[PDB]
């Protein structure tokens, strides 16, 4: 079990509904919990097939250097790479260039 | 896109609710007082919510409980259990008439209840005995332990007084019992089988709850309720209910039901039903 | 005994005086006799206070929560059965299977409106009442004047929508008799089994006839008129407290005495 | 250290940067680190002082019985509260609900 | 409300960039490459970012890595410093001169190469040598080491260089560890060109200091990899200091090292700063 | 080589084309610079350096130093700290005797009154004749441009002060302080070390600042007040670069340095 937190932005009241019966909604969009690696696996996969054109970032505590990992979905997703091991994030520009 | 309810051991175990109201508003399961703060509660994530006098229930959140199997308890003295609601029986006919022939049986029945024997008191029963001989015998094991956790924890036993018409230690091993029913009928209802029918305990509707519970209490439960009944404080019934749910998430009582009840129960060996 | 079952929809339930009470959305309150119902239908918009439970429990009357009408049941007091005594005679009968079948032959002599002959095996039984079940549909559409090609269009939309509000207060009225919805005898390993058995004896009484009568109006929205019909027929035509004693009725036919 | 996790609504840009300078920001306006409770407590203390307008949550992984913590900044930001031990959440009554009650 | 760099010890140690322009985009610290694509970097939370040939710096990178104490390092092939960035220099003028006056009395100079003897050694030198005395003990004891080294591992040794395989280990190792202490004496207020063994040279107290701790962590790990012989030497020498930093908690240390080795002078050493420590965060509500 | 000579650099990419240090901007055209001539490079904002640009302005001991436009202030500079130990300890030294200290500290004050002021006084007297000629400089200043003047704002508190002439005084005098400051670590000297003014992480910055801060830089400051402008600081810095480009201050900074540092009478390191 870790930490796993889940934020959304624009999607359906379905997927809300959904988080909000596991997790809990610190504010409107954003869920918190302390869940298996299993559970988590089971809402990302209510918020793969729930999310339609929203945007959702899922981030959860690891034993791992950065001491984190996290996944996104939807439009303009910012995208998870990997520097020498560090987990950081990258993403296009905004018509810059 | 269906909803599934997640294993009750990933769930926390019990959660007391005193005053107010449960509803579910803007898709959210909440708690509203009576000022109207409403409160947030991961249904989900609970195994069993316990409804204390002065709270009501609407239709929507009965409703929404039942999908998320989380089993709804009405407490009223102590914690004792006035009601429970929750998905009606169990979904396999299989898993019922299983459970029914091995209860129905009166050889069947006697494979399951020495076992029963065998797992609480770590050790097997003396041979060639009726159900009824086991019984009594079951009874003299209990009124001894309940001696040796007095003088252990040096509170004054005058014996087990199950109805609340007769002091502080029993008012104790009530609360914390009723805890370990609560969570077990939860898992008996999530397994698939009927918590009316036992093997030990007959003719009541939660005869099967007291068959599974009575093996595992005295491991964890009822000590300590001895140790609470020591302290003598106040609120006593309220440090019971954490002091249960802490033993729950340490021993992970509610990861071991599932297969207590399935051992149990293969004890009568009649093959049981298949997964899933 | 006590057979009868009750709706309760929008209001507050609370106990005061030690009456059951039921206050609606506007002032008025309505005093409910529990003690003498055998189950309370809870609908959307109920809310049931701690006292009113714990009332319904001491007098024996059984809380079950369900859709507009008796459309689906969500959820039930005592879940997995509240007496253990009737639980274990419908069990005895399906186990053993000299039981089972007189409970099956009394189901199609139910279904018939007379005795089946010895002879007949329970599989001709069946092929007996699909041929005039499917004869009761053809006649059923001549006598409302609808466009019928078997048991998809709006007839069987509406068909669909009549059994499932019957569906529902079948399963309420065993779970009020305290049996088990999944342990059928003609319908078997499907978990509303034995609801499908009951409900199949009388849903062309006025239930699914009245789905006819709709479906030839054809309407735009056919299963919110249909439900509606139905709650009226169950209001009205004392269809509710019929439902208990025909169950204890079926499973009587097994010669053991009742509990 | 543990998992920290700020997530920022209608915030200026002052505060944005500075989030951005010891959290990664896995999405605009969704930063995650894993930093101590010192670390934690300034960025607090940038967050109550860089906001006025916007709205702030803050949660954090912690060795409790609900495993992790959290506090609010804001306009209608919700209140973390305790019962018997459980973390959970209070609101007030949403107006733009569109359901009445 | 003031932007204040957090302690190093509450950072990730290193960083390598290889290719790209480091800016900062949107009021974020980023890497760009070629293609646009920009990679985000929490610059205040990284002790050193190390930038490989390649790479190009803009204005508001080098500006906003000074402003949150982030030492930019300029790294030749392969590892080798080059140059480097930050926060023109010490805040306080009373740490520079205590530090001066250390370097510049040769009795207070020679008490704190003691300490740096006895730090790095874990013993006492022998009594009334002279600071190029001590040099000479110091590297007849390096030798040694390296030899020592050098067959408990089962590597090849001619001597240390500075200019095969196990040499080039060795200096790509020390220069992660070079780089992260002149981050120390940065962000401690003192001056990495004023040193005590190490003299004249604009990194000397840098290599005074690691040194102390060099052959306790870094060096050991460059002579395990050597003797696997990898395909890129430098990078897999990159990410073992790294893991050792961490591990060993080397970026914590560094601080009360430099002190310590300061303070051997006997010389009162400047006040501490005032601490304004931010407030703890609201506790949760009851009964709720 | 012993350069004394700056330049600002902005607005462009920096990179080594063919062994050559060039600037190039955004339509290609490419400017040569100097490298090896200047002891260092300042670096406004919207500058962009390669890394190869970087490692040659090393090899060639020109000190890189990130500015504020028109050297309003230093972000950042090349080899923090210092990277020449023979003046810092130079610089130390002088700080750390207090008869050295003195003779710098009177020193500053000659070059600051323009006369050699043989007269024995102690230090409080020099900051009292010092206060009292800085007032009468201001005020001529105000006489001279015809500028109304109600002295100098040195509390943020004093919101009566706040006019147009100060705010063009402090914007005119941050872009000396800036310049000041990267020829302070171009020599190799720490700006935290000052004499006259003590206890400030760019004390020594204002000691120079303060020597050559009515030469050119603040009368500039009263001419520009005189017509009010609307953007009062973007024509100053302006006017200030414009100084940097055509007179020589920029060249006289380093000079100065080492001329007041040399009155300790304590020989330079070479």
């Amino acid at each position: 079990m870790s930490m796993l937190v889940v934020v959304t932005e624009n999607v359906p009241p379905r997927l809300r509904g959904r988080l909000a019966i596991w997790l809990l909604e610190v504010r409107a969009g954003v869920y918190v919990g302390d869940v298996s690696a299993k559970i988590r696996e089971m809402i990302w996969e209510q918020i793969a097939g729930l999310a339609e054109e929203g945007n959702v970032v899922m981030a959860w505590a690891t034993n791992t250097e950065t001491g984190f990992e996290f996944q996104t979905f939807g439009l303009n997703r910012r995208t998870p790479v990997d520097l020498d091991g560090l987990r950081l994030v990258s993403f296009l520009p905004v018509g810059s260039s | 896109l269906p909803l599934n309810p997640i294993p009750l051991k990933d769930r926390v175990s019990m959660i007391f609710l005193q005053y107010g109201q449960i509803d579910v508003i803007d898709g959210a399961f909440v708690l509203i007082d009576k000022t109207g703060i409403r409160t947030h509660i991961p249904v989900g994530s609970v195994a069993c919510i316990m409804l204390e006098p002065g709270t009501r229930v609407s239709h929507a959140a009965v409703r929404l409980a039942a999908q998320v199997g989380t089993l709804l308890v009405w407490v009223g003295e102590a914690g004792v259990r006035v009601y429970a609601s929750g998905q009606p029986g169990g979904a396999r006919s299989d898993k019922l008439l299983y459970q029914a022939k091995l209860a129905l049986d009166e050889d069947l029945r006697l494979k399951v209840v020495r076992k029963m024997f065998e797992l609480r008191f770590g050790e097997p029963a003396p041979a060639r005995r009726s159900v009824e001989q086991l019984r009594g015998i079951e009874g003299s094991r209990v009124r001894a332990t309940y001696a040796l956790l007095a003088k252990q924890y040096g509170v004054t036993w005058n014996g087990r007084r199950y109805d609340p018409k007769d002091d502080t230690i029993n008012q104790c091993i009530s609360a914390a019992t009723s805890c370990l029913y609560g969570v077990t009928e939860a898992a008996i209802l999530a397994a698939g089988y009927a918590p009316a029918i036992g093997f030990v305990h007959t003719g009541k509707p939660l005869s099967f709850v007291y068959d599974i519970a009575d093996i595992i209490k005295f491991d964890t439960v009822v000590p300590k309720a001895f140790e609470i009944a020591r302290r003598n404080p106040g609120e006593p019934d309220r440090e019971v209910r954490l002091a249960c749910r802490d033993i729950f998430r340490s021993s992970k009582t509610l990861a071991k039901l599932i297969p207590l009840i399935e051992d149990v129960l293969a004890a009568g060996e009649i093959q049981p039903p298949a997964p899933p």
